[PDB]
């Protein structure tokens, strides 16, 4: 995990349990204490700005391999990438999970383009709850104007009431 | 900062260090740089 | 039926009812050996027909021992019924028909009397003197669709061409290696049905546990430390603190490895 996040191509940790059959409590710890002893020997050693690596979000390198798993366009990716970013101004969705971020973003971007692609196979392949995502993008759904990237709106490729309502 | 063209959309791009080397428009990762402004000087011969 | 060979003690006669004797009395019927082509052969031998059912007749004639198959129509229309029988030799020698029954189990001059002889029921069926080949007819109207038949054998192909995933590659690819999804199947689950299992007890006194000890040890004078634990449910913290005060392992002994009651208790 540490060599993929310092590589920029950050792996989640559902990725690193579904390889290696390891407990969430001790992969966390391990984890920690691992950040911890890197960054004191960078202090002992050469020090290493971070420049955004260790970040525990990450959601915008999730966007493309999570497209890619669903086979989507590069324009949903870009929208999702978008309207993950974002996401982060929204106050109400800033503690979930970037997974789930993630996940509603690209939902929404689903549905905004009308790829016909169901919320039950996006969490079949991405193993996130039917539920959480739907109750993400019902929270979202107020939002839709600061999520969707105003150039593709205005480019007329997509419009805001392609969006089912809740 | 400095311009570059994609490799099959032919648009141009300003990429500067941080910027990851992808087209924008057709997410193709091999760019071209643009050919230089100064003008260059050719003997006819 | 697995049974020993060289057997002087006529055991056979009290396990086996059938008589170990070749029948010969079938030898005397005349057999015809007979190749047939692969449409025959494959019609000839299964075992979902030939339900005692004629096949057909022979016409044997007589003016240059002609032999000739006249097939019934009850089988199929698109195959000949008119056949001809060659004889490729007249006269066979040395050749014979045995048939095997299994037995019915219920009810110089030196010798070892174990030969490792398998008794089954032997019967001679009859005597082999005519090897035939069946040759469809040039006559029937049917010998083409014997041919075409014989030139689609060349022609088709056993085996089919490689199958290409004609959907997107990301989501053929979002299966393997990295992936969200957790494995779901049970298949080799060894630490699922192995780490389960947990013993938990508690510190029961001492007397109690040492007349359970001397319970096991009157069942049995060695036990181990793992199924004595298994069978008292005990820590071993506390067990191995009551087998040193009455019992001892053995070190050299030909049941090492193993605790055992002392010496001064064994005589109790
Ligand atoms: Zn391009």
């Amino acid at each position: 995990l540490i060599g993929c996040r310092r590589a920029e191509v950050a792996r989640t940790f559902k990725e690193i349990q579904s390889l290696i059959h390891v407990k969430t409590k001790e992969f966390g710890k391990t984890l920690n204490i691992m950040k911890n002893i890197l960054r004191g020997k960078s202090e002992d050693g050469f020090l290493k700005i971070d420049t955004d690596n260790m970040s525990g979000a990450q959601n915008l390198t999730y966007i493309p391999r999570f497209c890619s798993h669903l086979g989507l366009p590069m324009q949903v990716t870009t929208s999702a990438e978008y309207t993950a970013k974002k996401c982060k101004e929204i106050k109400e969705i800033a503690g979930k999970s970037p997974i789930t971020i993630a996940v509603v973003s690209i939902y929404l971007n689903i549905l905004l383009f009308q790829i016909p692609i169901t919320a039950a196979k996006v969490g079949q392949t991405l193993q996130v709850t039917e539920g959480t995502i739907k109750s993400g993008y019902k929270i979202l759904y107020e939002h839709r104007d600061k999520l969707v990237d105003p150039q593709l709106i205005a480019n007329g490729v997509v419009s805001l009431d392609n969006l089912p309502g809740v | 900062t400095l311009k570059y063209i994609c490799a099959e959309c032919s648009s141009k791009l300003s990429l500067s260090r941080t910027d990851a080397v992808r087209c924008k428009d057709c997410g193709h990762r091999i760019l071209l740089k643009a050919r230089t402004k100064r003008l260059v000087q050719f003997e006819a011969r | 039926e697995v049974f020993d060979g060289n057997d002087i003690e006529n055991n056979e006669t009290k396990v086996y009812e059938e008589s170990l004797d070749l029948d010969l009395e079938r030898s005397n019927r005349q057999v015809w050996l007979v190749r047939l082509p692969m449409f025959l052969a494959e019609k000839w031998r299964d075992r979902n027909n030939l339900h005692g059912q004629e096949l057909g007749k022979i016409r044997i004639n007589k003016d240059g021992s002609k032999i000739t198959l006249l097939l019934n129509e009850n089988d199929n229309d698109s195959i000949p019924h008119e056949y001809d029988l060659e004889l490729t030799k007249k006269v066979v020698e040395n050749e014979y028909v045995f048939t095997e029954q299994n037995l019915k189990k219920y009810q110089r001059d030196r010798y070892i009397p174990y030969v490792k002889t398998i008794p089954k029921k032997t019967a001679i069926v009859g005597t082999v003197c005519h090897e035939c080949q069946v040759m469809p007819s040039m006559n029937d109207p049917n010998y083409h669709k014997i041919v075409e038949q014989r030139r689609n054998i060349v022609k088709l192909n056993n085996k089919e061409r490689i199958t290409t995933l004609d959907e997107t590659v990301g989501v053929t690819m979002s299966h393997t290696g990295m992936s969200m999804r957790s494995d779901n199947s049970n298949f080799l689950k060894v630490g699922r049905e192995k780490a389960k299992s947990n013993i938990k007890s508690i510190r029961m006194p001492k007397k109690e546990i040492l007349d359970y000890l001397f319970k096991l040890f009157d069942e049995y004078d060695y036990w181990s430390l793992k199924g004595l634990k298994e069978r008292t449910r005990q820590p071993e913290a506390h067990l191995k603190e009551c087998l040193d005060k009455v019992a001892t392992l053995v070190k050299k002994g030909p049941y090492a490895f193993k605790y055992t009651l002392r010496p001064e208790y064994k005589k109790l």
